[PDB]
């Protein structure tokens, strides 16, 4: 038969679930909705782990219980009471005998050591990828030194000895391939010339391969803490959500710097190069899975200054205007062919975050907080699991590094890159409008021609990676 | 077959503007949504006796890709200008929005309406009066939504669709 | 994307959160921090097909010996790991083929036996011996190093392309 339970007035764990308390979706059970103990409960259940559950729950827990309250439950469902003798334990007692004591022995290795163990995996979990509760409250650390390190017993020692270095370590805190990097790339600005940098005269394979290693970095650093509760989007979303914004904010930069390199080439030849060369950035781009960079281009190609220029359009080749319709397609249809593309490469990519901004916010506005069942308010815990499939979407792409090599210098330039100066928004983008009909004005008002601006070679040294010994 | 409208929602950030979507799309009775799934933003609908597709693009969370607006917005035949009438700085973008989207469709009279959304109990700051002359001097509809109760929802995008027909 | 749930199991200390951490985010871990259960997902191509690995790595140590059948219920591929430098913990290997054959009710279960600690000089378990208890399985043995990714990738995708041929 089951384990007997401690009495339900002792240890609130063991109330019978009920649908006044949890709710199951239509192989173990997923969770609809639940009352806080019901979920600690599954979160931490005997008869299975549920590490996907530890994530999600983790993850998303504080829109319905404080880190304070939390760490109060999970010390609560910590301590769990021993049964009292059975009968056949009483009549040995008696005779001066050894008890058996066969329930007790069950009920410590299938009940208290379970839920003790998976306790301390939610404390582990916790400390390991949540650490931020704890560095915003410096009193939540130290009532979780308290716990770990008061926990006495051999059963749990080596975790909580470990967990307690873990937690060490986390208050005071390298990559290996097989395969050699591939050798950086130059075209006209040479080693440590910095000065000379620019669209043309850095090769674009570089280009690509730097950009994308900042791009990587810029996705890499965001925590899920920056995405739940919408707080990206909030009037504190500069304290709660800077690496995100920091790695929009990059995207949006040099979307810009694309325009800006176009429109201000006045001459139409060297702007036809100016294109040309931002379209063999984003064959590279694509080579590399770097789909934000991609999106960065076909982004600045879309845009209004750059997109009426059909006398530069007229003049790139047909497979450039091939490869540029083809990445625009991605986005079409609401990403249809982005999603599809994402799900089949092999990693390492930069996926582009706004959809998984977009689907967050979705998820968040359009689901209620609590579902209300027999008089009960239940936490909806589905709502949470479809956030956090997208956090674990986002985080299972910022595993994978690139196998590219950094040039500090050129690392440098794009980092510094600021196309709008100390110009406003509006008076930078009505500037590179007004470049744009300046240098194919309006029909019927005629096309004017205009002096070069570049004094080195405009040919492309082309986007195929060459090797010397 | 039947004639598919391509409408995108535009406005400031934060402020309850997906709630608008949201709710039309929605199973109107059951307060759920997957925004994941594929087609959670096209929906079959009769105007005016006229059976149609709705397309709707609403990049909510995405405002701070300021560089993608012009493509985004491009992909539409009419817009639905959103603000929040207790954000008085929402209201305030809706000049800009207006005249990106005229930059971007390369048009003075871009099918559009102004929708002055509720999405909380905070106190209004703009006054219905102010919105309906910020509509009329603009020569396009005004319509007020709620985020919590759905009204208003079907009229902003209904009387969107008109002026797409009537244009 | 087809979906596939493998299992790193054996005992404390031979490599398996190592292992995995390795081929997850090309990290070595020098720390041995006992792990409860943890679980991790990496999408990859592997002979030409996308597929989404969920990898769940277990706890060796003793003391959590009774909470296994609920992750071999699950798992549709175990990855056996013993280290070369540790002849208990080859000897500990029969206790979890047994194991999950028992759960899993099957005598034909997808599983690869893992010698790790391969950059080690001081091997102590033969390549021949592992060899001889892999071929009475009927499954490859694969040595790989987690510190130097030596095998990393032919133990995991090897176990990928046994529960593909299952
Ligand atoms: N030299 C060397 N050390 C290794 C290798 N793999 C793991 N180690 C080391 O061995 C120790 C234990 O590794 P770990 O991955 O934690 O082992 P585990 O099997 O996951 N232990 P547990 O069952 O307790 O979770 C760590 O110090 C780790 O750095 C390897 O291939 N080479
Ligand atoms: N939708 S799209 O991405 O296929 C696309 C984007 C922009 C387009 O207009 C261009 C203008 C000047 C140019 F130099 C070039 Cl190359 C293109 C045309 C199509
Ligand atoms: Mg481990
Ligand atoms: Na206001």
């Amino acid at each position: 038969g089951q384990m007997r339970l401690p009495s339900a007035d002792v240890y609130r764990f063991a109330e019978p679930d009920s649908e006044e308390n949890i709710i199951f979706e239509e192989g173990i059970p997923i969770i609809k909705a639940g009352t806080v103990i019901k979920l600690i409960e599954r979160l931490t259940y005997h008869m299975y782990a549920d590490p996907n559950f530890v994530r999600t729950f983790l993850t998303t827990y504080r829109s319905f219980c404080k880190p304070q309250e939390l760490l109060s439950l999970i010390i609560e469902r910590f301590e769990i009471p021993e049964p009292e003798p059975t009968e056949a334990d009483r009549i040995a007692i008696e005779n001066g005998d050894q008890p058996l004591s066969a329930e007790l022995k069950r009920f410590r290795k299938e009940y208290i050591q379970p839920v003790q163990l998976r306790v301390l995996n939610v404390c582990r979990h916790w400390v390991e990828h949540h650490f931020y509760d704890f560095e915003r409250d410096a009193y939540l650390l130290q009532r979780m030194e308290e716990f770990i390190g008061t926990v006495r017993g051999k059963a749990m020692k080596k975790w909580v000895e470990s967990i307690t270095k873990i937690i060490q370590r986390k208050k005071i805190a390298n990559i290996t391939f097989q395969s050699s990097p591939p050798t950086v790339e130059w075209h006209i600005s040479r080693p440590g010339h910095i000065e000379t940098f620019d669209l043309l005269t850095l090769h674009p394979i570089e280009i690509a391969r730097q950009l994308t290693l900042l791009e990587s970095d810029l996705y890499r650093a965001v925590q899920p803490s920056e995405l739940v509760g919408s707080v990206w989007t909030k009037e504190d979303k500069e304290i709660n959500s800077p690496n995100l914004l920091k790695m929009i904010r990059h995207t949006t930069n040099l979307t810009l710097w694309f325009e800006k390199c176009i429109v201000e080439t006045e001459n139409l030849e060297e702007r036809v190069a100016v294109v040309s060369r931002i379209i063999e950035i984003l064959q590279v781009f694509q080579e590399l899975n770097n789909f934000n960079g991609v999106l960065e281009v076909v982004s600045a190609m879309n845009s209004s200054p750059v997109y009426r220029l059909d006398h530069t359009f007229e003049q790139i080749p047909s497979r450039q205007k091939k490869i540029l319709e083809e990445a625009h397609e991605l986005s079409e249809d609401h990403y249809k062919k982005y999603l599809a593309k994402l799900r089949s490469i092999n990693p390492p990519c930069v996926p582009f975050f706004g959809i998984y901004l977009t689907n967050i916010l979705k998820t968040e506005e359009g689901n209620p907080e609590v579902l209300k069942r027999h008089g009960k308010e239940l936490i909806n815990f589905s709502k949470r699991r479809k956030v956090a499939e997208i956090t674990g979407e986002i985080q299972q792409y910022q595993n994978q590094p690139y196998c590219l090599r950094v040039e500090s210098d050129i690392k440098r330039f794009f980092e510094n890159l600021n196309p709008m100066g100390n110009s406003m928004e509006k008076e930078f983008t009505d500037y590179l409008f007004n470049k744009s009909l300046e240098i194919e004005p309006r029909n019927p008002k005629p096309l004017p021609r205009f002096p070069k601006k570049y004094s080195y070679p405009l040919k492309s040294p082309g986007v195929r990676p060459s090797n010397p010994r | 077959g039947m004639t598919e409208y391509k409408l995108v929602v535009v406005g400031a950030g934060g402020v309850g503007k997906s709630a608008l979507t949201i709710q039309l799309i929605q199973n109107h009775f059951v307060d759920e949504y997957d925004p994941t799934i594929e087609d959670s933003y096209r929906k079959q609908v009769v105007i005016d006796g006229e059976t149609c597709l709705l397309d709707i693009l609403d990049t909510a969370g995405q405002e701070e890709y300021s560089a993608m607006r012009d493509q985004y917005m491009r992909t539409g035949e009419g817009f639905l200008c959103v603000f929040a009438i207790n954000n008085t700085k929402s209201f305030e973008d809706i000049h800009q929005y207006r005249e990106q989207i005229k930059r971007v469709k390369d048009s003075d009279d871009v099918p559009m309406v102004l929708v002055g959304n509720k999405c909380d109990l905070a106190a209004r700051t703009v006054e219905s009066r102010q919105a309906q002359d910020l509509a009329r001097s603009y020569g396009i509809p005004y319509i007020e939504t709620s985020a919590k109760t759905r009204q208003g929802v079907e009229d902003a995008f209904y009387t969107l669709v008109r002026e797409i027909r009537q244009h």
